[PDB]
């Protein structure tokens, strides 16, 4: 012959992936790209993060005091765990604006707690109940006081504490809602108790409830809890003439990356950035569809399940 | 798919071609042969790479929110969380959707554009020498041996040295 | 002749229509489509939703039982629809924390009320008033009940109630803020009430207001209006002793679709998918400019009045 | 308007034309004619329904949500509340802008490049007998019947029965 | 020579300029636009808008009529500028949901005071006190009436008021916590007090809390301040027995633009449509980065610091 | 970037063009020169500057909202807020990102598709007795003067004159 030819053309492969467009809405190419991380190894590993297990307390029990929750004094983290079997082996209680507490708590990240001396004259401290046994005998919370008559009078109670340090404190307290009316004057002999707390910029007053209700642990009684913050310069005042749950000092108030989640899954030894009740997956991946509680380093939630981008040129088989 | 050169004159792709994206395939006077492109593969490869490397690149970072699951039934604040996450979801996964379905498009269309100037670059270098037989081939009319086919590939073919034989050829 | 021509074009039309483009603002096409939804037929219609007109009671009083709202008793809905005429004729009330229990009730779905046998002993049950006629006497409303003294005296009133079901219980109580101190000790012999309601987990603890207000239908009393929700296995208490408006029951708590909307369209009998308050509109377009407060399957709200997208070429005339 | 044809060396549209978006207007021996192209209508018709059941699918359901209209005056919540209804229609009014204006630039661009697609494959059809005027006609340089042009229009044009004497005619 | 030559070309310049485009992250162009504005002349210019510098008073002062804030009487504002340096020297108090009375006011503009006549019979007006010295002598707020007993007895106060206009009207009204129980009893002989402000479709009801608290500008009481708003038709009611600070009239409420912003920049004389807290911005840019908080007609918050649009074509140098 | 005549097969640009974006330069019988075209160029300022128009509108108003910082520590309304606002934030930079990337991409795409368009109507306008040389420059087979090229500059060329020539020129 005296010619030749020269023909051009692409590449093809025996089985594509279908992805969508603008137009089309299965189109298919050579190779494609997934964006949407949809699952979870089950383990929540602890690096480069601070995991502390809150195994059967929760946030506010371990910071009352309760009796079983005794090792969770002075400790930090950088998120909290609370388990779904948590329960309480206490005096029974309550917490109006429960979770401005827990949400104020959590984002702190210590239980660090300082003694602090009051002096409470013409009554009689350290009060106890069966309802919350540490060890063979009664007791109570670790980190409040309980306040009684002293043999036949239960004056007012006014103390005063100032703030000379460069941090805030926060102080927790509380007030005693009895079940009768006998059980008033047989522990504060005014048929009538009253709780006023005050800064120079706030105050707090609480009339306590008499009345029966439901038998938990062995009581009808009730306590409220309530919290204070007081700033540098500042001076805590309190007034009382009965029912007074004291505190016994302070916590110490920082700032930064804490938070608190609900989860059960079991705790490892791997490093990942990005925390999920159902435990930690990678973030190479921008979007995401685990869960919309996230902690970390995350990727974004969509409601999608797939989504593939295309890396290569239309497959056009033979 | 704008400019009409993949899944248009170009009829289907090779499945024997596992050197590179874009390629060629001579039939001479002594036997047939195959090779590669690596300019157009490493452009298109580079640009989607660097696509890749931009979606794909990390930007959220958060420690302490909101509540998003409740137990009980409570009211107003409730509500407006509820609303508040809703909307959120909401709006990104629209973005996630559209992101996508622009990228894609983009994706094809230079994947196209890269054949159609390979094909316009080699038919400028072949001056006056070939004709297009419509189905992506050239028809070259002088004779060429496998030292003229690898000058067409590298940028070396002088057409000065066959115009007067292929211009009688293709003429008369 | 020896040769001849071919020539090629496209087609164009005598008016076009102006859409908008990433560069230009206005360029013409041979045909465009609409995407933006800006009229209501002005109706709404009850298919394939339960539409329930409240001609003119509102959620609250046909919850508490109003006299003219006794047609709503045990009614069921998918959207509650609330006119603008609507008044109360009964006992002068108030709810703290209003929209908490509107929007509880409404996204519940139902006024389906359960009676329970309570047993007051010692007072005097179904207290009436001549500001809330039911026919030709006096009456009060139908789900609550008013107690008074019996003869000379009021006991201390203590009741418990068990929840040994396998759903939520929400009960509806209230309290009774006098005009005088006379009108006190003529109802309720001791000379300042308070009431309890207590579970396992809560506690609501209030005192009665004595004062002057004015005059509403004939009185210068008030009756404030509180609610309580008791979950499986748990357990209500109700302590008082005066100004205890007592419940008969416990309404039945459900979850679902269901919302409220306050709206002046009449009803009809079409078919359609979403409800504005100005009317149903078809959900054919993805956008919409009627109104933001919407119920069902319905487009999304926006700002812009048109949107036009081009379905042809550009327009070119001759 | 990427490709110049529409709008371009393309004067402007025929309103004759009500069979297809594209078409053919032959000037031969014994007469005009007009024609249409089944193909490219159907491609770009294709295309512009995929894109508009693309944006048409539905997508919303609502049911219970938060107070977007109050009588009285509050505080806080109510101002939150209307913060964030107000953040989220402005946010939405934005992507329907953004969409349709990307969308038609889009459709304009893909029309003006299936006429030139058509141009190009009628070009390559006409080997070499035929010579491109500048403005959408060709000049053919042999003699047609209403035989010759259908084959061009249905793609059975044989341009090695016409050559020589086209070559003879457009060359000398 | 038999033959000539045409070449076509484009333009380019020595120095461009980098822009992103979807593939490359850094390209190079012939020119290109900013489109985020990231800087501030530091001064707040006093055109088209009303600017009312409040210099040492905040809103709640120069509401209620402290001693050092009587120049904003009457004043009219479009956005109030509160300093850090703002201070108050009057009685100490304390205010329930600050913010939400600060965001009321503030949104209304105008501190205008209409003054109408009540009549409390049987006690002594106008009380002093030498923690709000104005002048040379002891006095009060300005608006505000610090009654107390009249020789040996403090009766009932009932009082009423009704609004036979077509706007809303807002009454400031209070009450006074005492520090002792000796100093209840020497102002209001009776050992308890109580205020009960009532409308035809709300009420409040307040207790006094005696108690101690910490000394502020030499006094250990406090006051309470609480707000009312009555709409056309209505009548408000007052009635108590002891700790009252009585109204004088009502403010006016409007609706329109109006805010306020804490902020120190000086005012200047300028043109300018919208104001930061760190001065007023051109806002010719569609985006900006210099504050989250912003009044007026101003470009977006984003969270880039360069956005840079192109202009021209791909800078291909020789 | 697409169809590959900007940093394709034209190799760089011209810094001593001051009047247009797009021009031509001619080597003739009698000397250099070098020119402008104001078509292209008003082409281009057009569709850029209405872009820019596009983009730079103003259309945010906004008077009274809620509260963004805080100096103390309440609960849960304000981490409410702060969640709200840090959602809007994120949602607008995301915008304010793809919108730029967008638009850089379509108009390095215009820029380049104009020059193609120049130079593929002045391919059409020397019918025949031109030949595209590859690199941008076109070879003229018969003898111009400065009479010629401003011809071709505003639409003129009679190609029937000087067709014999070129045809005898080029071909033998
Ligand atoms: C106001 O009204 C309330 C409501 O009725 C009254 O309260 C109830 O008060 C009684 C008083 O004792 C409570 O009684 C006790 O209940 C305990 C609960 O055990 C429960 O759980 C077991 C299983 O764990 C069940 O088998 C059992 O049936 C109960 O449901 C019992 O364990 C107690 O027995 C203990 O102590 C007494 C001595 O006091 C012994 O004689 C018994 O043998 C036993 O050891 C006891 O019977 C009751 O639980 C309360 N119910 C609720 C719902 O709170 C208030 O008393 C009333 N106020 C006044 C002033 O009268
Ligand atoms: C503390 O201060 C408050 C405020 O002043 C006092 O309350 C007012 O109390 C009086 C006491 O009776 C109320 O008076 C009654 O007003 C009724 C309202 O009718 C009004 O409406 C009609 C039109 O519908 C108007 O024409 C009329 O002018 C009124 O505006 C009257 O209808 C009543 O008349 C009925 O009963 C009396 C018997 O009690 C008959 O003699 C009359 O003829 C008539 O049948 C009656 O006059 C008044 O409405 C209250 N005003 C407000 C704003 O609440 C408290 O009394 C005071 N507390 C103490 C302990 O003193
Ligand atoms: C319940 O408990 C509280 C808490 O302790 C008691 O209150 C304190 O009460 C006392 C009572 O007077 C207050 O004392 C006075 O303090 C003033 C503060 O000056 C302070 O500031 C200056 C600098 O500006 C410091 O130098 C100084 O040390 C203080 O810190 C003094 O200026 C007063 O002096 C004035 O008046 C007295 C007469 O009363 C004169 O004799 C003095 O010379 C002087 O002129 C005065 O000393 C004290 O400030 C309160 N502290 C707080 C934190 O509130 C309650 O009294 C108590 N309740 C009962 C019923 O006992
Ligand atoms: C991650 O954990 C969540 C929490 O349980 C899972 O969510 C649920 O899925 C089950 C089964 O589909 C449903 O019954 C629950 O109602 C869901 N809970 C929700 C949505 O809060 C989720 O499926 C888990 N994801 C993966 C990938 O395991
Ligand atoms: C391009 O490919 C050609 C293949 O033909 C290379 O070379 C020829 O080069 C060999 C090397 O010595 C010579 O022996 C031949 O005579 C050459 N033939 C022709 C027709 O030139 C050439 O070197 C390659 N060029 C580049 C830059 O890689
Ligand atoms: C749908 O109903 C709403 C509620 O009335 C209408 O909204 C108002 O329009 C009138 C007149 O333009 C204004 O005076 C009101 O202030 C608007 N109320 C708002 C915005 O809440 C709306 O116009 C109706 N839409 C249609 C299409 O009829
Ligand atoms: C394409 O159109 C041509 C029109 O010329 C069709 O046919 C010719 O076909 C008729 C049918 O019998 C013959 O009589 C003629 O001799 C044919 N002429 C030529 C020049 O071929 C042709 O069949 C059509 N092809 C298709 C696939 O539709
Ligand atoms: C505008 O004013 C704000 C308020 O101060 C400035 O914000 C701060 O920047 C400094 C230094 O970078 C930080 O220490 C502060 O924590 C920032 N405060 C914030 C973010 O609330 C801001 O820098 C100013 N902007 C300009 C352009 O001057
Ligand atoms: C286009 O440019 C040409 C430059 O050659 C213009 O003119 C020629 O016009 C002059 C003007 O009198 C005559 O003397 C020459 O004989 C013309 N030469 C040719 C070859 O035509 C021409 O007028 C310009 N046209 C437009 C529309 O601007
Ligand atoms: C799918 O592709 C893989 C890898 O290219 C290949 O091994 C396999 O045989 C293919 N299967 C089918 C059914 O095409
Ligand atoms: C498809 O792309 C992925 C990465 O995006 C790559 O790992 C894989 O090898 C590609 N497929 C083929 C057949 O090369
Ligand atoms: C906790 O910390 C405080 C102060 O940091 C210290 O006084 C106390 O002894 C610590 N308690 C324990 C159990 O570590
Ligand atoms: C507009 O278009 C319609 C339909 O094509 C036609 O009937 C009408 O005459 C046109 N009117 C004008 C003014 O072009
Ligand atoms: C324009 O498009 C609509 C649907 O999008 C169609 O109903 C209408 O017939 C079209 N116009 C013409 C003239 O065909
Ligand atoms: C309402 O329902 C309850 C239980 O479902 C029933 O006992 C009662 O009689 C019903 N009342 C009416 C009026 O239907
Ligand atoms: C940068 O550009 C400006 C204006 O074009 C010019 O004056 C200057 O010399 C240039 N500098 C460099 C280093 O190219
Ligand atoms: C670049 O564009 C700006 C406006 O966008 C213009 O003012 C400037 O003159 C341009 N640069 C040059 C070199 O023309
Ligand atoms: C304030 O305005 C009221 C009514 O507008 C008027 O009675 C009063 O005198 C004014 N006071 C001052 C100081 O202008």
């Amino acid at each position: 012959n005296s010619t030749a030819t020269l023909c051009l053309g692409h590449h093809a492969v025996p089985n594509g992936t279908l992805v969508k467009t603008i137009t089309d809405d299965q189109i298919e190419v050579t190779n494609a790209t997934e964006l949407v991380q949809s699952s979870s190894t089950g383990k929540i590993c602890n690096n480069p993060h601070r995991i502390l297990d809150g195994i059967d307390c929760t946030l506010i029990d371990a910071l009352l005091g309760d009796p079983h929750c005794d090792v969770f004094q002075n400790e930090t983290w950088d998120l909290f765990v609370e388990r779904s079997k948590a329960f309480s082996n206490c005096y029974p209680y309550d917490v109006p604006d429960y979770a401005s507490l827990r949400s104020l708590v959590a984002s702190s990240g210590t239980l660090e707690f300082i003694t602090e001396g009051f002096t409470w004259t013409g009554v009689t401290q350290n009060g106890g109940s069966n309802a919350c046994k540490r060890g063979p005998g009664s007791g109570f919370f670790s980190r409040l006081n309980w306040l009684t008559k002293s043999g036949s009078t239960y004056p007012v109670l006014n103390v005063t504490m100032p703030n000379n340090d460069n941090f805030d404190k926060l102080y927790i307290w509380g007030i005693h809602h009895p079940s009768t009316n006998q059980e008033q004057t047989s522990l504060y002999v005014q048929a009538s108790g009253r709780v006023t707390v005050s800064t120079r910029r706030s105050q707090q007053t609480i009339i306590p409830n008499i009345g029966s209700r439901p038998w938990v642990r062995g009581l009808s009684s009730r306590i409220s809890i309530y919290w204070t913050i007081v700033k540098p310069g500042d001076v805590l005042v309190i007034n009382s003439n009965g029912n007074l749950i004291a505190p016994r000092g302070y916590f110490k108030m920082r700032t930064g990356k804490s938070s608190i989640m609900r989860s059960d899954a079991p705790i490892d030894t791997c490093i990942s950035e990005c925390i999920t009740p159902n435990g930690s997956i990678p973030n190479d991946k921008p979007f995401q569809n685990v869960n919309k509680i996230t902690y970390g380093a995350c990727p974004k939630y969509v409601k999608q399940n797939t989504l593939k981008l295309a890396t290569g040129m239309r497959n056009v088989p033979e | 798919g704008l400019f009409g050169a993949i899944a248009g004159f170009i009829e289907n792709g090779w499945e024997g071609m596992i050197d590179g994206w874009y390629g060629f395939r001579h039939q001479n006077s002594e036997g047939t042969g195959q090779a590669a492109d690596l300019k157009s593969t490493q452009a298109a490869i580079d640009q989607i790479n660097g696509k890749l490397n931009r979606v794909i690149e990390k930007t959220n970072e958060k420690f302490h929110q909101i509540e998003k699951e409740f137990s009980e039934v409570e009211g107003r604040i409730q509500d407006l969380e509820k609303y508040v996450e809703d909307t959120k979801i909401d709006l990104w996964s629209y973005n996630a959707e559209l992101l996508v379905a622009l990228e894609n498009q983009h994706t094809i269309d230079l994947t196209d554009s890269e054949m159609n100037k390979l094909f316009e670059k080699t038919r400028r270098q072949l001056r006056e020498n070939a004709e297009e037989m419509g189905n992506g081939c050239f028809k070259i009319y002088h004779k060429c041996d496998n030292a003229c086919i690898e000058s067409i590939r590298n940028g070396t073919y002088d057409h000065d040295v066959y115009r007067d034989e292929a211009l009688n050829n293709r003429f008369q």
